[PDB]
């Protein structure tokens, strides 16, 4: 099928430069226009700037123009935008999209770069397990004080996705993040049943697993 | 010259239809183009070319340009149209693209739903730990406003306290958390704390207790 793949989430200094990339498939990658445009959160759309994948031409929005650098790699169907001397307000999500070969709107869009200006540093979670207090109950865990996103929680290595909820991460004032897994399981489950929820942090080269059992 | 204006937001009853208009000088004579955005997804185009509909996309989505003004036009509108529309143009005259500012659409008719509200007090690993984290988990209300309150002994608190902005669910609900931050010592020293949760003029309180 069609489909543009973008680089993972970045964290970048102030000052720094950001290199994100866009893997296209599916489709001769040098017939149509690809564009970037970002959304900064809570923001609308705003149109960055063209590149022409065949020849590397470009052409950007007047707030745009010149820190932003579009280039391509045609060997594996891959578009690289570049954001230089990056600024706080420059956090947002990029996205590229394909339109135009003559256009006919942006047919195909990836599935977005998050980019976050910052500087603090990297920091592996402290785990810890929220024991539960009937018919249901609810375990949990709860990942603490990391830099940056995202971590990712499964339960029971993967074993266990009925029940699963794990809430948006919370940015504290600290600069760092923390976010809750919560898992509904029957009361008579408990004692007998062993939930362990894995959480894996890559940034920090971080894996940990928590036995959460009963007070 | 180039600016594309549409209306901020527009609401509309379920099965009923809705409009949603892009302004422009010369916009009849120039090509444009829709976007559907849901919470947390990438835009999707809905329509191209002013009346297209690219494949998928069904026909109550329908659409318009004349004049000065282009239209986006949804009929029987259901629950799941709820989103962000762009319109676009590509400006010929300066080879950009240009978005409108975007239009919030909301379905109104959904009914409320009080949060559920679950609360963990520290667990002795933290406070060997030195941390101690009083953790609130708000699932499951609509619509998505909240206020989040703690208290200790009956008296707010308000140092420590780190409270997410709601989410939508999968279920198309809402989400939130707040984590609350304390010393050993004061977790020690309170006979209770409370996550104390308003949504709608009710308010849905729960306690923890060393």
């Amino acid at each position: 099928q069609v489909q543009l793949v973008q680089s993972g989430a970045e964290v970048k200094k102030p000052g720094a430069s950001v290199k994100v990339s866009c893997k296209a498939s599916g489709y001769t990658f040098t017939g149509y226009y690809m564009h970037w445009v970002r959304q900064a959160p809570g923001q609308g759309l705003e149109w960055m700037g063209w590149i022409n994948p065949n020849s590397g031409g470009t052409n950007y929005a007047q707030k745009f123009q010149g820190w932003v650098t579009m280039t391509r790699d045609t060997s594996i169907s891959t578009a690289y935008m570049e954001l230089s001397r990056l600024r706080s307000d420059d956090t947002a999500v990029y996205y590229c999209a394909r339109g135009g070969l003559y256009y006919y709107g942006m047919d195909v869009w990836g599935q977005g770069t998050t980019v976050t200006v910052s500087s603090a540093s990297t920091k592996g979670p402290s785990v810890f397990p929220l024991a539960p207090s009937g018919g249901t109950a609810a375990l949990g865990c709860l990942v603490k004080d990391y830099f940056p996103e995202p971590v990712t929680v499964s339960w029971n290595s993967g074993a266990l996705t009925s029940g699963v909820h794990t809430f948006p991460a919370v940015l504290q004032s600290s600069g760092l993040y923390s976010l809750s897994s919560v898992v509904t399981v029957p009361s008579s489950s408990l004692g007998t049943q062993t939930y362990i929820c894995n959480v894996n942090h890559k940034p920090s080269n971080t894996k940990v697993d928590k036995r959460v059992e009963p007070k | 010259q180039s600016v594309l204006t549409q209306p901020p937001s527009v609401s509309v009853a379920p099965g009923q239809t809705a409009r949603i208009t892009c302004g422009g000088n010369n916009i009849g004579s120039k090509s444009v183009h829709w976007y559907q955005q849901k919470p947390g997804q990438a835009p999707v185009l809905v329509v191209y070319d002013d009346s297209d509909r690219p494949s998928g996309i069904p026909e109550r989505f329908s659409g318009s340009n004349s004049g000065n003004t282009a239209t986006l036009t949804i009929s029987r509108v259901e629950a799941g149209d709820e989103a962000d529309y762009y319109c676009q143009v590509w400006d010929s005259s300066s080879d950009h693209v240009v978005f409108g500012g975007g239009t919030k659409l909301t379905v109104l008719g959904q009914p409320k739903a009080a949060p559920s509200v679950t609360l963990f007090p520290p667990s002795s690993e933290e406070l060997q730990a030195n941390k101690a984290t009083l953790v609130c988990l708000i699932s499951d209300f609509y619509p998505g406003a909240v206020t989040v309150a703690w208290k200790a002994d009956s008296s707010p608190v308000k140092a420590g306290v780190e409270t997410t902005t709601p989410s939508k669910q999968s279920n198309n609900k809402y989400a939130a958390s707040s984590y609350l931050s304390l010393t050993p010592e004061q977790w020690k020293s309170h006979r209770s704390y409370s996550c104390q949760v308003t949504h709608e003029g009710s308010t849905v309180e729960k306690t923890v207790a060393p």
